[PDB]
């Protein structure tokens, strides 16, 4: 996350890190929406210009965690995946469109003061909430700049920007499974997620129940929190009905 | 969609009805 600042105890409970086994090392955001399911960006996983396909066995999560690097003791909860699922029209060749993915935990993880799940948006929700000006919450232990690492997980709150301005501000094309978010040049305010942000959470709390739903998940930028560059999220809500399906079929 | 009745409420936030340090700018951009 670059130009935030600290997260304080508890704030974000639905964080989770994606870790490689061996090597030890953090790959990626993601969020816990069940006691065994954890909601990631597809590229975490997959990437074939980078021979990117990790399995199971590969990965590790932890969940409940406030330090990068030091052991929480009976507050981290270190989880194996029993399968992971990635969105069947994932689109890695050209804009990473349906950046999605879910990973099965092996077994259940207990809730707690720092472990707890995520809502994902109903329509009205959405409809509410989902407007350009609307600012969310990021949230990560990824890079502090474009060039390192925060020693204490990362925050930082962004607008959601209007379409036209997004379109504009890339020659990628984008898809309406994309929003993106971020400080315009003349704004005056700062922040992005950054490498290691990816897979995370953009959560936004709702002013009618008082809840925190998960609109979007970090999914691509060019750079970390360029004048007149904004980060893109996959937007969560659109792709709801396969996230829906998943769980409904193989959390048995 | 998850099923989860509790979700999106922070034990050490929400739940003692306590704020987090910057929760009110959120707040602040839905209205202004
Ligand atoms: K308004």
């Amino acid at each position: 996350i670059v130009e935030g600042s600290d997260a304080e105890i508890g704030m974000s409970p639905w964080q989770v890190m994606l870790f490689r086994k061996s090597p030890q090392e953090l790959l990626c955001g993601a969020s816990l929406i069940s006691d065994r399911w954890v909601l990631t960006a597809a590229h975490c996983l997959l990437y074939p210009p980078w021979d990117k396909n990790f399995t199971e066995n590969d990965l590790l999560v932890r969940i409940g965690k406030h330090s990068r690097t030091r052991y929480e003791r009976n507050i981290e909860k270190i989880s194996m995946l029993e399968k992971i699922y990635i969105h069947p029209r994932y689109n890695w060749r050209e804009n990473l469109d349906r950046d999605i993915a879910l990973m099965k935990l092996k077994k259940p993880v207990a809730f707690s003061d720092y472990i707890h799940p995520v809502c994902l948006p109903d329509r009205e929700t959405a409809a509410s909430l989902l407007q350009a000006g609307y600012k969310g919450r990021v949230t990560g232990w990824g890079n502090l700049k474009e060039t390192g690492q925060p020693s204490v997980l990362q925050v930082v709150n962004l607008p959601i920007v209007e379409r036209p301005v997004c379109k504009d501000s890339t020659r990628i094309r984008i898809t309406d499974n994309m929003f993106c978010a971020g400080y315009k040049p003349d704004e005056g305010k700062r922040g992005d997620a950054c490498e290691g942000d990816t897979g995370g959470p953009f959560v936004m709390k709702s002013p009618f129940n008082n809840r925190w739903y998960q609109m979007g998940i970090v999914s691509w930028g060019e750079g970390c929190d360029r004048d007149g560059k904004y980060g893109f999220y996959t937007h969560v809500f659109r792709l709801k009905k396969w996230i829906q399906k998943v769980i409904d079929q193989f959390g048995e | 969609g998850s099923g989860e009745a509790d979700c999106g409420l922070r034990p050490l936030f929400e739940k003692k009805s306590l704020e987090d340090k910057t929760e009110r700018e959120l707040l602040e951009s839905y209205i202004d």
